[PDB]
């Protein structure tokens, strides 16, 4: 059985990024939600590299 | 959420009277034609939310020959909305073909559920 | 439509309506049982449950059995709350709704479960197939809906309108005064039913003897034997059934049952042998049919049979009383056979 | 219209040159 | 025991074999489903059926000989079996009731009864069979807008719209002498070599076959008929094979026979096999394989058909089969190739040398029309041992690596991911 | 242990060992099929696959079929790979291992799958019922383990030692030179198996005619008919079977099969009728049996029957050369019957 | 992880030699006595771990009675260790009844697994 759906650390990511049956008629707003998630992650990263040099 | 028993009551009350009918039915047809689902292929027996348990029972009660047609209509609608076009003005739904077939299968089930949910809070009887 | 009842001083009472229908009169095979399971639900006047839970709130119970020819609807209640129950029972017996959309999920699972339970026990299957071979597709029919034919909702409605008729009905009770029922069937819905026809068969059902069947069912073996019995001489088979099933005679520590099933005019004497193995059955049934053919005097069991028959009777619709006096002797003749379980070990009809 | 009758894709199908170079 | 061919107006071939004693003589017309337009589909089916009914009733009643037929894409293999000492009568009947005359055959009554029988047969084939249905759909979806996608049976709409005139027109445009032969597989020697050419024993309608404007093509597609009513599932991958008469027929056949058939409910098949079969068998994934590489005179198809039982586990079966095909084109053990050579040898030996003369006759007709001369299996064995790992590597680097696929199945396919989870993973990004 | 072979210029060959055993000789009912499915695996000498996958690696495949009285084992190979296959086949025919813990997982699921896919089709069930009701616990037996009895490995081994023996055996292969086999069995373990006794039958098996059975299968109805045929007059039933199954006579568009299974000294003329409904079958079989009983001239099909019989043969062990010239007429006498599917509509034997 | 093929080979080699047997049998007996598992109620045919699939095949080959007895012994051992006690000196597993019942069902499957892992990597031969 395919290794993507067997190992737990990857069986988790499979069901959320690799195999999640989104509906057929999607428009750009849920893509916008994904944009929001990536905005959050870049905010976190640049915040770490900010506080690295902040009193 | 708002049951179809109340809708049925208000609809009968509005439509039965002559003056309010004459003042309200001319705008309803224009409202439906301006709505949009008619051209894209949707029958109103499909657009309703179909997830709450009573509608689930209603869907479970439908005969085959209408469930299959509903499946075709919804998948074609999904496709056309995906491609951003509109259906050609030859396979739309005509004015006289938007007949409600799913309404009774909701009213009967809703009446049964409402009048069973009340039955538990019965009294000593007298 | 004749109402018969007797008064009692006890504070509990029963009223039963005995529709003269069932598996004997079904046009299709798996329709009578499904109708009987279809009976107490979703009347047009009162709801399916919302006005039958209050029957329990009042203090009575509902039952709708099935048999060879009786679709019995029983309601047991206290002494007083009768009129409501006669109203509700007559309303159910009015082919009110028979909703097509609420049958694929109401009575199909119940019928399937009932058929599974019935077929699990090989003794019941032996009985059923004995009826089928002896009486053909007249009286003999399957008692449960096994899905062999597609039965239609329109067909259920047609059978209901065929049988639920005023002329072909009987109402009985006990611990209820005659004055209550004698008039309570008039100012009630039951008096407006159409007058159909007397489905009662006139002549004796056609009985077939000698032929045997076999099936290869898994499990403990069983070897049914039957005899077609008519109204001319029905006392002998009852007295002999009780003689075998009691402890008076030695042929008793091995026979599972010897019941006689009573009909209007016919009935089928039966006696069954069953065991865990597939070899003891052979010798047991060989000795049973070997000495039964010899002929045994049967007189010194009449008293026991009389007691058992009397204690069997419980209802006003008692089976016709029988004169247990001209019972002298017995001798088996042509019969019918069924083997279930392993089939190779159990003897064939030729050497039995 | 039987199922085998594939609908006319000629509007969107690529021209009569196969696709052995389109992968590139 | 050597096949003989010539060219005297009508090609006559003979594969003598005094092993069996069931003489067969017939015709193998070089046209059929591929040689006819979409709008009039089941014309060949109707021909075959009217023959197989009324001529059967005639022949058995008169004499002793049982007549068969076959249509695959471009054959009408009207083989007429017989006894070894009864070939002249069979040839006389064939030339007196198939080529001409057709008046005593195409009565309106017999035609109509056969028409309704054909309708019933095609209908219950559509309602009952499944692997054949998905195979026909695979052909119909691989060759869209091409005189090869139309099935060998036809569509009810096309079946109903033809009575006599279309049948006769197709008869006069395809039952010629230029592309029609005679086959005498059985235990005849040279009586058929001389009796076919007689004073009048010759097919009518002299001329040539009308050449098709377009031959064949390919394009990736899907035709799924998702219906949850059916119990099991059905899928059929496909990659464009190699046409007959090419220096790639046998190497493709070997590249197909490497993975081989498989029946999950047999004690003698699970234990044997190669990597994919083991990796499937650890769990329960599939229920049947059929690696088939079919070839036609215009283009061929290398396919992979299954009919599983598990419904949630389609994706894993597809993923494993694709990774195994990639493994085929990247690296193969020498023992795998040797085993494949031996297996394919025995398979050809069984297929071409089955005792039934009809199969040999049909295959001989196919080869004589397409190849132009019979290829005796001796040369096939001689040229099959030369197939080597480098050759298969090279062939798979062309036919398989990143090439468009076509799949088409009926049943509970719904679990199958649409296209980019079964196509863009034929290279696994690490070759 | 007499062997035979035929020389062929073609370069593919296959060897068959025809054990003269099977369902008929099984002491317990469900052991022949399980043994046959238990056959080609886990020799004591060499592993189940570690030294049998090399057969496929070496250019040949294994097969072990089943019949009513033949445990046939076949293997197809190239010409130059014969001695290894003879040695392996003799090794498997050496009652080698029959390991105990390799039955609950190896063959039983295969047996269940085989039974499930062989019982869905009512044709097979009709054949089995007809055989059992015509031959009793003699020639007839359940061809498949249905689990009705628990069969133990001791019983399997007992059956194997009962049938697998040198004297009651036969080996034949085609496209193999005679001398190679004639001197290769002796250079193999087949010279060491104990000499049992020939399980052949001197006289015809006892047959039973007239009786009928029925079941209640869920699906398409089938109405099998059977005849008992003896070796003295077996040509007529073969020629009639081919006459019916062909397109020569009008009874062609409704019958499903009319094969004639062949035994050593007899067989059962069978035929079938099947349809989706349960009403066409009754009329069809009624007219078929009426016209058969009417009596039809049968000579103008001899050539067709001869051709089909000759083309049917593919094995070296040619059956007896039937004389197809003493066929002049036919008139049906007494027969048998099995009904499967639905019964309520299928005709009884009395009015057929 | 270490196959019992090698263990069986080493054991047969040690046992066959008489002088080495006389050297190593007493120390083996004293070791298994001090091992501290006979008293608490364990046969050595259970201590072997149950993670390898070959172990699963071994257990699946066991007859009913031995599997039931093994279950009883293991659960009783669990409980007795939970209590911190040891069993009474009446049901201590006697030395003469520490029979090997499971070793053949390991070796029979280990041989098949080894030859499976080998036969895949066969060569074309000559
Ligand atoms: C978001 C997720 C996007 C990726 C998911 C995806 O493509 O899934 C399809 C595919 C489905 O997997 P499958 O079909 O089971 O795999 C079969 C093949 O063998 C899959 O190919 P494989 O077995 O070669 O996969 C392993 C490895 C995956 O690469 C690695 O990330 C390992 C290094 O493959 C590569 O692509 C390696 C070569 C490329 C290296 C590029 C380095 C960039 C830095 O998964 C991938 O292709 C995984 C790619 C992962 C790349 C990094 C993803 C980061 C996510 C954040
Ligand atoms: C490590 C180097 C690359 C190894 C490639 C490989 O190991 O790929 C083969 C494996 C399994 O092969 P399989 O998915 O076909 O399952 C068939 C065999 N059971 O798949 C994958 O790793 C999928 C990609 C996951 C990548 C994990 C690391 C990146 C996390 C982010
Ligand atoms: C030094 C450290 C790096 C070593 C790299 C070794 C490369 C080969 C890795 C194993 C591939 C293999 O094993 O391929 C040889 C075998 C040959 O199978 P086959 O061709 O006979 O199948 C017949 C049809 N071709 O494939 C397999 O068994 C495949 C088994 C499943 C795949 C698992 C792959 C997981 C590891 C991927 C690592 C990628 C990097
Ligand atoms: C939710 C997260 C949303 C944001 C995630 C954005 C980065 C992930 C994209 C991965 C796409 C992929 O990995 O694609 C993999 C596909 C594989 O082709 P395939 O899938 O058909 O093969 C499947 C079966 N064989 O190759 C490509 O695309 C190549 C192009 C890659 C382009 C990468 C661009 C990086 C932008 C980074 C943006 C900042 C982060
Ligand atoms: C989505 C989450 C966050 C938001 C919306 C956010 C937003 C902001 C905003 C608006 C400022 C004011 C800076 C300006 O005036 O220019 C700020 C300052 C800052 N943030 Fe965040 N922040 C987030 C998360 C974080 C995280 C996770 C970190 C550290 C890991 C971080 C570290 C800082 C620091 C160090 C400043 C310093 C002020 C500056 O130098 O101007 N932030 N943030
Ligand atoms: C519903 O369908 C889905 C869906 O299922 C998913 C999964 C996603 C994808 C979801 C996301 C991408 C959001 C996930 C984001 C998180 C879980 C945020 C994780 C939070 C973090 C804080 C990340 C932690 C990482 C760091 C802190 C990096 C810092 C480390 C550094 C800088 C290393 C420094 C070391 C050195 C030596 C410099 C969707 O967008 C989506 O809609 C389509």
């Amino acid at each position: 059985m395919a290794f993507r759906k067997s190992n737990v650390y990857l069986s988790l990511v499979n069901s959320y990024i690799i195999d999640s049956p989104q509906p057929s008629s999607i428009n750009y707003w849920w893509n916008m939600g994904s944009l929001l998630g990536l905005c959050l992650v870049i905010q976190i990263v640049t915040g770490i590299f900010m506080a690295m040099h902040y009193s | 959420p708002q049951s179809f028993t109340s809708i049925a009551r208000i609809g009968d009350y509005i439509l039965k009277s002559p003056v309010l009918s004459k003042l309200c039915v001319p705008v309803a047809n224009q409202f439906i034609n301006l709505a949009g689902y008619k051209k894209l292929g949707l029958k109103f027996d499909d657009l309703i939310a179909e997830e709450n348990p009573i509608m689930q029972t209603a869907l479970r009660r439908l005969p085959e020959d209408e469930s299959y047609a509903r499946a075709y209509r919804i998948i074609r609608a999904h496709q056309t909305e995906l491609t951003h076009h509109l259906l050609p003005r030859n396979e739309w739904i005509k004015a006289q073909e938007d007949v409600p077939y799913l309404l009774p299968y909701i009213l009967e089930a809703e009446a049964a559920a409402k009048e069973k949910d009340e039955l538990d809070n019965i009294e000593v009887s007298k | 439509l004749t109402v018969s009842a007797r008064d009692a001083p006890t504070k509990i009472s029963t009223l039963a309506v005995k529709v003269h229908g069932g598996s004997r009169y079904a046009t299709k095979d798996g329709v009578a049982h499904l109708l009987n399971r279809f009976n107490f639900q979703n009347t047009n006047t009162r709801s399916a449950l919302k006005l039958v839970r209050e029957s329990e709130l009042l203090g009575g119970t509902f039952k709708s059995t099935l048999d060879r020819e009786y679709i019995t609807l029983k309601a047991t209640f206290l002494k007083d709350d009768l009129p409501y129950y006669v109203n509700a029972l007559a309303d159910v017996l009015y082919k009110t709704a028979f909703k097509p959309h609420e049958l694929t999920e109401s009575v199909l699972p119940a019928a399937r479960y009932d058929y599974a339970v019935a077929e699990q026990c090989p003794v019941k299957s032996a009985e059923d197939q004995l009826y089928a071979i002896t009486f053909r597709k007249g009286l003999g029919n399957p008692l449960l809906y096994d899905g062999v034919e597609r039965v239609s909702l329109q067909d259920i409605k047609d059978f209901a309108d065929k049988v639920y008729t005023k002329e072909n009905l009987e109402v009985s009770g006990e611990n209820v005064v005659e004055a209550d029922l004698k008039r309570f069937v008039d100012e009630s819905l039951l008096s407006t039913l159409p007058a159909g026809k007397s489905l009662v068969s006139k002549s004796e059902p056609k009985f077939f003897l000698g032929e045997e069947n076999r099936v290869r069912f898994i499990g403990d073996s069983v070897a049914a034997i039957g005899i077609p019995v008519n109204k001319a001489s029905l006392a002998q088979y009852e007295v002999l059934a009780n003689y075998l099933t009691s402890a008076l005679s030695e042929l008793s520590g091995l026979i599972s049952s010897a019941k006689l099933d009573k009909f209007t005019d016919g009935g089928l004497f039966t006696l069954f042998v069953r065991d865990q193995d597939s070899a003891v059955v052979s010798s047991n049934i060989k000795k049973i049919v070997a000495d039964l053919k010899k002929g045994k005097d049967l007189s010194p069991a009449i008293n026991y049979t009389k007691l058992k028959n009397a204690v069997q009777n419980e209802s006003v619709s008692s089976p016709i009383e029988l004169n247990f006096d001209a019972v002298k002797d017995f001798k088996l003749g042509k019969f019918n056979y069924v083997a279930v379980g392993d089939v190779s070990n159990l003897p064939y009809l030729d050497e039995l | 219209k039987s199922t085998y009758r594939t609908p006319n894709f000629d509007d969107v199908l690529k021209e009569n040159n196969d696709a052995d170079k389109g992968r590139s | 025991a050597e096949v003989t061919q010539l060219s005297n107006g009508i090609v006559v071939a003979t594969e003598h074999n005094p092993s069996a004693h069931t003489a067969s003589v017939g015709v193998v017309f070089g046209s059929g489903a591929a040689n006819e337009n979409p709008y009039n589909n089941g014309v060949s089916n109707l021909w075959k059926n009217i023959f197989l009914s009324k001529e059967n009733s005639a022949v058995a009643a008169k004499e002793g000989l049982a007549l068969s037929s076959n249509i695959s894409r471009d054959f009408q293999s009207y083989i007429v079996s017989s006894l070894p000492g009864s070939t002249d009568k069979s040839l006389d009947f064939l030339n007196q009731s198939f080529i001409q005359q057709k008046a005593n055959l195409l009565s309106s009554s017999n035609f109509e009864a056969t028409k309704k029988s054909v309708l019933k047969q095609v209908q219950d084939f559509e309602e009952n069979d499944h692997p054949n249905r998905v195979l026909e759909h695979l052909h119909s979806t691989a060759f869209q807008n091409t005189p090869l996608s139309l099935p060998t049976r036809g569509t009810l709409e096309s079946l109903e719209n033809l009575v006599v005139a279309d049948l006769e027109s197709f008869a006069n445009n395809h039952f010629l002498n230029s592309n029609a032969v005679v086959v005498g597989t059985g235990n005849i020697k040279h009586e058929d070599l001389v009796n076919s050419i007689e004073s009048k024993n010759l097919s009518l309608q002299t001329g040539t076959k009308p050449v098709l404007k377009k031959k064949a093509a390919f394009l990736g597609s899907e035709v799924r008929l998702r219906d949850d009513t059916l119990p099991k599932a059905w899928i059929s991958l496909a990659v464009e094979g190699e046409p007959v008469n090419s220096p790639n027929y046998f190497v493709a056949k070997l590249a197909a026979q490497i993975f081989g058939s498989y029946n999950a409910f047999e004690p003698a098949s699970r234990l044997q096999g190669i990597k994919l079969l083991d990796n499937i068998q650890e769990y329960q994934l599939c229920d049947n394989f059929n690696h088939f590489s079919l070839s036609y005179k215009d283009s061929g198809l290398w396919g992979f058909s299954t009919a599983t039982r598990n419904v949630t586990m389609i994706d894993d079966l597809i993923h494993f089969t694709l990774k195994q095909w990639n493994r085929l084109t990247i690296s193969v053990t020498d023992t795998e190739v040797e085993r494949a050579k031996s297996l394919l040898k025995l398979q050809l030996g069984q297929l071409y040398e089955s005792g039934n003369p009809v199969n040999d006759a049909n295959l001989l007709g196919a080869e004589v029309l397409i190849k132009g001369s019979k290829l005796s299996l001796g040369e096939a064995f001689k040229k099959i041992d030369a197939i080597t790992v480098k050759d298969v590597k090279a062939w798979a680097g062309k036919r398989l690596w990143d090439q468009d696929i076509a799949i088409a199945g009926t049943g509970q396919i719904e679990g199958l991911l649409d296209y980019m989870r079964i196509r863009s993973d034929m290279s696994m990004m690490r070759w």
